[PDB]
């Protein structure tokens, strides 16, 4: 199944007074807003390449708290500065929606455009019908897959079903986890995806040639003082203080072979290992992945290495490592 | 009793609250103004804004509809449905069946009451297995013969735990039901 | 709490190589150097943990999960099983000429996994502050790439420090590892005097790392090159689906088979 | 979905039937069997109509002479569309299973 | 319409840094202006949204004679009760009318990715499999052979600062603001610069501004190194070399272009 490695994603936010109702154990929009920074960095740790951007709308009107931008520290803290928002108004699904389209239709054909509307207030003021821009968004081919809480909208039902996206509701903060992190990672390219090659250039780090002779002396680019060494470009030739970064002058992304790697592993998905609770003929009481005794009537196995792990082992290898130790060899 | 009641709402400030919260539309007599407020409460209901539409037992309205997915999702039943005891058709209509059938005045009564209660509250499991709560703000339903006459379906379904909920404890067992129903199967 | 994880690099072919020649170093000093760490590393504290894990071109294994010479009963058990699984573990091997290189990826992995079980064994009440302090020996693998590159990314999310120990070749591929977690990174050239340099530049824990002066990093060349000869290059041409760094533009990559559309 | 009732043998159009729907059947037969007007409640709004008149239906092929016709009778014509709906998709589930045109008509006024 | 005029109007004092460079490139007079910008309550207004009724009764009322707190005293002032539940319906109406206004993936080589992008007899097993096997028949030798004081020392002596393995300025503050003001400058104009200059555009209109573009590279570089003197005849430290790089490679990339431009011809 092709799945769109490069995708600049929306996560859109409403500041409604709806927000203000603590029907989970916190305050709701500090909740969202909390679990939403965990998900902003673990989107930028399972997708380098990717970028992120945050509308909040409320008052009927969409506001971008921050830009697409290849940096999760700023974006954690456009959310730490957000968690004390004032959370008055009512939010504009036409507005929110206009604001993404417009920053998102520029945006390169071969990238997926995405849009994750984390829709709090049932009810949607907006200045034009958002039926018409269903059009567009549909012309434009950027997904929208709304996440709505404590209520099953169906102007957002049809959005998502009709734009290609998913809809789902909030059973509980534990759910909540698990949607945001599936919606992590990289949605599958359907017949209306198109996949184009993109430049990319891989700077190298420097420092000073040697002992400080004809040095390269610079502050940054996007009150940073005198850096000796640091990141560069092929093309720009201007100091850059961390990787991965678009190109303020070529617009080309400048990354690492490892952010690169970092996402081979969604081209190659781990199968799943059956589970058999009885031993079946394994005599084995330490567990080969982590050579302990299974206290538990639990065992998993592949197709190829026919290893033996247990419970956590292999919830740990399905979950982060992403590859069968054993059947590594 | 429905005019009178949103009179009293209006002049307090619960109802401008309701309105703020979600969008409310109101049954009149007349059939045009029915319609065109029912075809609006549809398209709220489509949108986010949704709707609260009031509406009588005996109206016209209430037994035409039918109410699927997403259409009146939670019904409510302000009050067990109950004729003037003025209307001296029904005096015959009653005192006859007395006379002739024996069947008890207030019996008689209780059954045209429940009938039209269950009408009226019936639809939202019109099918395709469409999850909907009904709530019905009368302690006169929790008494037994009320129950009792009501259909064996929703009877079974409804126990003593949840018989008598006060109104906070109704709500909060309202919005964990809608948690339990919006996950899938 | 610290758990230290030993990953010892024996290959078999290198370190035969040096008994050949006959070299002041040998396998079984080097594995009383790492004895005598992992012995202080416990020393350390009570709390402190510590396992040994050997390396070997078929798979790697662990080496680990009274007082006759007035020692201590727990690290003369270390010794003891230690000295005992490894001496099986070199006496008896197969030999496949097809696969000599060392294996190194799995046994990280297996590292890996056996501190997340560690992690969830040990009370809530207390952190623990896991370390590998991984030991080279040999030339990697080009084909282990990706499978260390995976298990490199699983322990940055997972905060473990891999400790590079290279020793007799610098590997490029294990430099770049420990620079992404912020392992620190020592070439020893004087394998003799290894154990000093466990003493001083690892076997100082994470906490007090940041205040002590060690060996500054080396630099690490994240270079990058097409898939056809093998070469620097500092512009790639990637797809989205492959997501593989290529040559020169060209009207679709062998690896994608996409219809790719000119424009 | 062909579902060996008590009596006889009834296509059924949908994949699968829940319990209520078997004993809403069985009733139902007992009914038509006795030859004797009854009253039987059932909750759903939707899918009484098509149990009902597929065991009609049924019971119609089995004793044709047992059964003239049915009248089906609904509250209002808005409804009663839905119910002739549900007929028009039975009549094409049961003629793909036969393979071929039958005299059967159903109509409403 | 002066629109250009409005809004520079606008951002005359609104934002600093986008007129202090803007006004920087006519300093010193390198290029025209134009291509500057050619290249690049909440109740009343409910009520005004809700009641078209209150809409027409604003537009013929306007305030004449009269006063806003007049006005809004104007505002809240069986057939009362029917009438309340009439309204109801036709404000939620009105309301309600105000927001509805008008591939399976399949690859030949894997293997690629085993060994990605980073680079690079026989009885020669067989005899260190066997030495090494022979190797360990002795153990626990840690009392002595293990380690050595004199190689302990001279371990010691090479992490010392002078030793192997172990290698071992913010004068200036005004400065800095400056080269950072320099640094912006080069960043907007190298932006119009390569904004079309990785793309061939091979249509005439298209490069028409890329030609346009090139000629106001030597322009300005030819501003920059005048500053460039100025701040260098100091105190000749702490060399500032990088922006040097940018103009060169930029003039680098122009004439290359223009050779493989002719050389295309
Ligand atoms: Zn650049
Ligand atoms: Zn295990
Ligand atoms: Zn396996
Ligand atoms: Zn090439
Ligand atoms: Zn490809």
């Amino acid at each position: 199944v092709r799945l769109g490695m490069m995708r600049h994603l929306y996560v859109v936010v409403d500041g409604s007074r709806t927000m203000e109702d603590q029907d989970l154990k916190p305050n709701r929009l500090t909740c969202t807003l909390k679990l939403l920074e965990y998900f902003v960095e673990e989107y930028f740790d399972q997708n380098p390449i990717s970028q992120i951007g945050i509308i909040v709308t409320k008052s009927k009107r969409a506001e971008k708290l921050t830009e697409l931008s290849g940096n999760p520290r700023k974006h954690i803290t456009s959310l730490k500065k957000a968690v004390d928002m004032t959370c008055h108004g009512e939010p504009s699904l036409y507005n929110s929606l206009s604001i993404a389209m417009q920053t998102l239709k520029h945006m390169p054909g071969h990238t997926s455009r995405e849009v994750l509307i984390i829709f709090s207030s049932l009810t949607t003021c907006d200045p034009s019908n958002i039926y018409d821009l269903i059009k567009t968004l549909k012309a434009a081919k950027i997904r929208v897959s709304v996440i709505g809480l404590s209520a099953e909208v169906r102007v957002c039902t049809v959005l998502a079903r009709e734009t290609g996206g998913t809809y789902h509701v909030i059973l509980d903060e534990s759910h909540y986890k698990e949607l945001l992190t599936h919606h992590v990672s990289p949605p599958p390219a359907s017949s209306s995806s198109e996949c184009s090659l993109i430049r990319m250039g891989f700077p190298q780090h420097t420092i000073a040639s040697l002992s400080d002779q004809d040095a390269k002396p610079s502050f940054s680019m996007a009150e940073p003082g005198l850096t000796l060494g640091g990141y560069f470009c092929p093309q720009c030739r201007a100091k850059y203080c961390e990787l991965p970064v678009e190109c303020k002058i070529c617009g080309l992304t400048l990354v690492s072979a490892p952010h690169l790697a970092r996402s081979y592993h969604h081209l190659f998905p781990l199968d799943a290992f059956q589970e058999i609770p009885l031993e079946e003929y394994n005599g084995e009481r330490f567990c080969y992945g982590c050579q302990g005794e299974l206290k538990d009537q639990h065992v998993y196995v592949c197709a190829v290495c026919q290893n033996v792990f247990c419970v956590d082992c292999d919830v740990f290898v399905h979950d982060s490592l992403h590859c069968c130790p054993g059947c590594i060899h | 009793y429905m005019e009178s009641t949103v009179a009293s709402w209006y002049e307090q400030g619960i109802l401008e609250n309701i309105q703020r919260n979600k969008l409310l539309f109101i049954e009149t007599q007349d059939g045009a103004e029915t319609s065109v407020a029912l075809e609006k409460y549809q398209e709220a209901c489509e949108n986010g804004r949704g709707a609260i539409l009031l509406s009588v037992a005996r109206g016209k309205v209430s037994e035409g509809i039918d109410f699927v997915h997403h259409y009146g999702r939670a019904v409510i039943m302000f009050g067990v449905p109950y004729v003037y005891t003025q209307s001296r058709i029904l005096k015959a209509r009653l005192e006859y069946l007395r006379d002739q059938f024996q069947i008890r005045e207030n019996d008689f009564l209780t059954f045209d009451a429940m009938r039209h209660a269950a009408q009226c509250v019936g639809r939202a499991i019109r099918g395709k297995t469409d999850y909907g709560l009904m709530v019905f703000a009368d302690k006169r339903f929790a008494r037994g013969d009320k129950r009792g006459k009501l259909p064996r379906w929703i009877q079974e379904h409804l126990t003593d735990a949840n018989l008598n909920l006060t109104v906070d404890e109704g709500v909060q067992v309202a919005k964990y039901f809608l948690r339990q129903m919006a996950q899938p199967f | 709490l610290n758990l230290l994880v030993i990953v010892v690099d024996a290959n078999p072919i290198w370190w035969g190589k040096q008994a050949l020649k006959e070299s002041q170093f040998t396998l079984s000093k080097c594995i009383d150097a790492v004895m005598v760490l992992g012995n202080s590393h416990l020393f350390m504290n009570r709390s402190n943990k510590l396992a040994v894990i050997a390396s070997h071109i078929q798979e790697s294994r662990f080496l680990y999960p009274g007082s006759k010479d007035g020692k201590y009963e727990l690290l003369t058990s270390a010794n003891e099983v230690i000295v005992e699984e490894i001496k099986d573990l070199m006496t008896k091997s197969d030999i496949k000429g097809q696969h000599t290189e060392t294996l190194l990826a799995g046994s990280l992995a297996k590292a890996l996994c056996y501190i997340h079980r560690m992690n969830k064994e040990v009370k809530d009440n207390q952190e623990m502050k896991s370390r590998i302090l991984v030991i080279k020996a040999a030339e990697d693998s080009a084909l282990q790439y990706m499978n260390f590159m995976n298990v490199i990314f699983a322990a940055q999310k997972q905060n473990i420090l891999i400790d590079a120990c290279v020793l007799d070749s610098d590997s490029g591929l294990l430099q770049q590892a420990c620079d992404i977690t912020g392992g620190l990174y020592l070439k020893v050239p004087q394998m003799p005097s290894l154990l000093q340099y466990l003493l001083w530049v690892f076997l100082p824990d994470q906490d007090q790392r940041s205040q002590l002066i060690l060996p500054p990093p080396v630099h690490v060349d994240y270079r990058a090159a097409c898939f056809c000869h093998r070469n620097l290059i500092e512009i790639g041409y990637v797809c989205s689906v492959c997501l593989s760094i290529f040559c020169n533009f060209s009207p679709i990559c062998t690896t994608c088979e996409t219809a790719f559309k000119i424009s | 979905m062909k579902l060996n009732v008590d009596g006889l043998l009834v296509y059924f159009p949908y994949d699968y039937i829940y319990p209520e729907q078997f004993s809403y059947m069985r009733e139902l037969k007992r009914t038509l069997d006795a030859k004797g007007h009854g009253v039987l409640e059932m909750p759903s709004g939707t899918g009484k109509t098509v149990s009902l008149l597929a065991l009609i239906m049924a019971y119609q092929r089995a004793y044709p002479l047992e059964v003239t016709k049915l009248i089906y009778c609904s509250r209002t014509v808005p409804e009663i569309e839905k119910v002739i709906e549900e007929l028009r998709k039975l009549l094409n589930f049961y003629e793909k299973q036969e393979g071929e045109k039958l005299p059967f008509l159903g109509l409403a006024l | 319409a002066n629109k250009e005029l409005e809004e520079k109007n606008r951002m005359l004092q609104e934002d600093p840094v986008l007129f202090q460079l803007y006004k920087d490139l006519v300093v010193s007079q390198v290029i025209s202006a134009e291509e500057f910008w050619a290249n690049r309550s909440d109740i009343i207004e409910s009520i005004f949204r809700t009641y078209p009724a209150v809409k027409m009764k604003y537009a013929e009322n306007v305030p004449h004679n009269m006063t806003e707190k007049e006005f809004w005293t104007r505002f809240f002032q069986e057939n009362s009760n029917a009438a309340i539940i009439k309204r109801f319906n036709h404000h939620s109406a009105m309301v309600l009318a105000a927001g509805l206004r008008k591939i399976a993936l399949n690859l030949k080589k894997s293997d690629r990715y085993y060994h990605g992008p980073t680079p690079i007899t026989s009885q020669d097993i067989i005899n260190s499999f066997q030495s090494i096997r022979q190797e360990m028949e002795a153990y626990t030798p840690k009392l002595t052979q293990v380690l050595s004081s004199s190689a302990a020392s001279s371990t010691i002596t090479a992490l010392s600062p002078g030793g192997a393995l172990m290698q071992g300025q913010m004068v200036p503050n005004d400065i800095q603001s400056e080269l950072k003001h320099l640094y912006v400058a080069v960043g907007e104009l190298l932006r119009h610069f390569w904004s079309c200059f990785p793309v061939n555009t091979p249509f005439l209109e298209e490069k028409v501004v890329k030609m346009k573009s090139n000629l106001e590279r030597f322009q300005v570089t030819k501003l920059c190194p005048f500053q460039e003197k100025i701040r260098r005849q100091y105190l000749s430290t702490n060399l500032v070399s990088h922006i040097e790089e940018m103009l060169q490679t930029a003039y680098n990339k122009l004439h290359t272009w223009q050779s493989r431009r002719l050389m295309k011809k």
